[PDB]
RNA sequence: CGGAGAGGUA
DNA sequence: GCGGGCTATGGCGGCGAATACCCTC
DNA sequence: GAGGGTATTCGCCGCCTACCTCTCCTAGCCCGC
């Protein structure tokens, strides 16, 4: 959605990939996954069980 | 007289100026994709002007003094147009937009005063 | 907090509205917002999202 | 707060303990409230009742200059069309050219018509909604409303937001609306009892 | 030490 | 250019009231 | 159409107690120095 924003808000010949690409999204929903989710669950480490 | 002046210019021009919510900050940015997408996407019979009233208040913080440049009535978009579904996708599909600001249920032009009051420097 | 930071700030905007002057359109949609922010404030999630 | 406030408690709670107040449909209130709909705060009566007859005399006035406009509308077209006719006997145009202009014609006297129409129809809903104004009645169309106002700025008085059903609580006695419930529930009966 | 989620004991 | 502050559809039962469809005047 | 009598649908309310452990509690962006 923010590249095809993007995408009609900027002079042509002056894009290039690395300027209408925003990672932030993307590192933020890993992280919200690996941190915030019911299944990334805290392992269990009782026993080697 | 500068408001009886802009008053006679704003009566030929086409269109009635109506008025769009978008969300804080970003106003200026959803003015900039407007009348981009008003180059690009071939609407250009519809927006024939986008402003945002903004007078820029010169206040004294930080020791100095330093400009604002609110909205005058911040987060609305005085756009003029023709009752076009076009338009309305080219201003309400914009980003850092909600909606059009209608009186009752469907969107209501400003009063030519009202929009003469606003338009005039301040 | 969050709520009454909120319901604050759109009564100061709809207040320094008001004092500036403003057509009763956008007046009446900021009155409609403080109206949804008291709402959320009493009973959120009762009305709307 | 900067302007008046309904508390949801009371508004959006099943029974709505607004609606059985004023006597209102939860939409209505929902509209009323949230800026969707003017609603009528109240209608002078003896300003409507006394002046009901001059002013039916000048609705009649209105309608006929209207009519009469129309009409002066309608016989510029039919000057236009008998124009169209001597051009067309002028010089040699056959049935392709005839037909089209002809066709031309009658789609701007239809026009015409259909506006007038519009406009007369525009005057009868206004007397009507005259004649059935009465608080606690929305107005939407904001158009309409302006309408009301600009050609009738007094007679009544409508408002919108939290601050209409201020003034309809303002405007409201309680011992009235008690006996009237009273009398539907001990006298009448059946689903209007049970309301 | 307030919220959300997960797991667990009776 | 970097830091800080401000804003933005796999529940289920009971129940009631806010509302579809049809006969009557 | 108004009106009433029936249904029909959707919103809301309710769903044992007590306790232990752990991990996350914003993100984007716009203005200032």
């Amino acid at each position: 959605r923010v590249v095809r924003e993007r995408m009609t808000t900027q002079d042509v010949e002056a894009i290039t990939p690395q300027t209408l690409i925003n990672i932030r999204p993307v590192v933020a929903a890993i992280k919200e996954f690996f941190g915030t989710s019911q299944l990334s669950q805290f392992m269990d480490q009782n026993n080697p069980l | 007289d500068p408001a009886a002046a802009l008053k006679a210019e704003l009566r030929s021009k086409p269109g009635d100026w109506y008025v769009v919510h978008s969300y804080a900050g970003y106003e200026n940015k959803v003015k900039a994709n407007l009348e981009t997408r008003v180059q690009n996407l071939d609407v250009g019979d519809y927006i024939f002007q986008v402003e945002v009233p903004t007078e820029e208040v010169t206040e004294i913080k930080n020791g100095q003094r330093k400009q604002v440049n609110r909205k005058v009535l911040p987060g609305y978009i005085l756009v003029r147009m023709d009752l076009t579904d076009d338009s309305w996708a080219a201003v309400r599909n914009t980003p850092g937009v909600t909606g059009f600001v209608g009186a009752t249920s469907r969107p209501s032009a400003l009063a030519l005063d009202d929009v003469v009051k606003f338009l005039l420097p301040r | 907090n969050d709520l009454y930071r909120r319901v604050i700030n759109r009564n100061n905007r709809l207040k320094r509205l008001i004092d500036l002057g403003a057509p009763e359109i956008i007046v009446n949609n900021e009155k409609r917002m403080l109206q949804e922010s008291v709402d959320a404030l009493f009973d959120n999630g009762r009305r709307g999202r | 707060l900067a302007a008046p406030v309904t508390h949801i408690w009371y508004f959006k709670g099943v029974p709505s303990r607004l609606g059985y107040l004023l006597d209102l449909a939860p939409k209505d209130l929902e509209k009323i409230i949230y800026f969707a709909a003017y609603v009528i705060t109240s209608v002078d009566e003896e300003m409507r009742h006394n002046e009901l007859s001059t002013l039916e005399a000048e609705m009649a006035v209105e309608r006929k200059a209207v009519e009469d406009q129309r009409d002066g509308e309608l016989e510029a077209r039919a000057q236009k069309l008998e124009a169209d006719l001597a051009e067309l006997e002028a010089e040699g145009a056959k049935a392709d050219a005839r037909r089209k202009v002809r066709d031309g014609g009658e789609r701007e006297m239809r026009q015409i018509r259909d506006r007038a129409q519009r406009e007369l129809d525009r005057l009868e809903d206004i007397w009507s909604t005259f004649t059935k104004l009465a608080p606690k009645q929305l107005i939407v169309d904001e158009n309409l409303y302006r309408e009301l106002v600009d050609r009738y700025g007094e007679y009544f008085t409508g408002a919108m937001g939290a601050e209409s059903i201020q003034k309809l609580i303002e405007n409201f006695d309680i011992d009235a609306e008690a006996e009237s419930l009273r009398d539907v529930i001990r006298n009448g009966k059946g689903q209007k009892k049970l309301r």
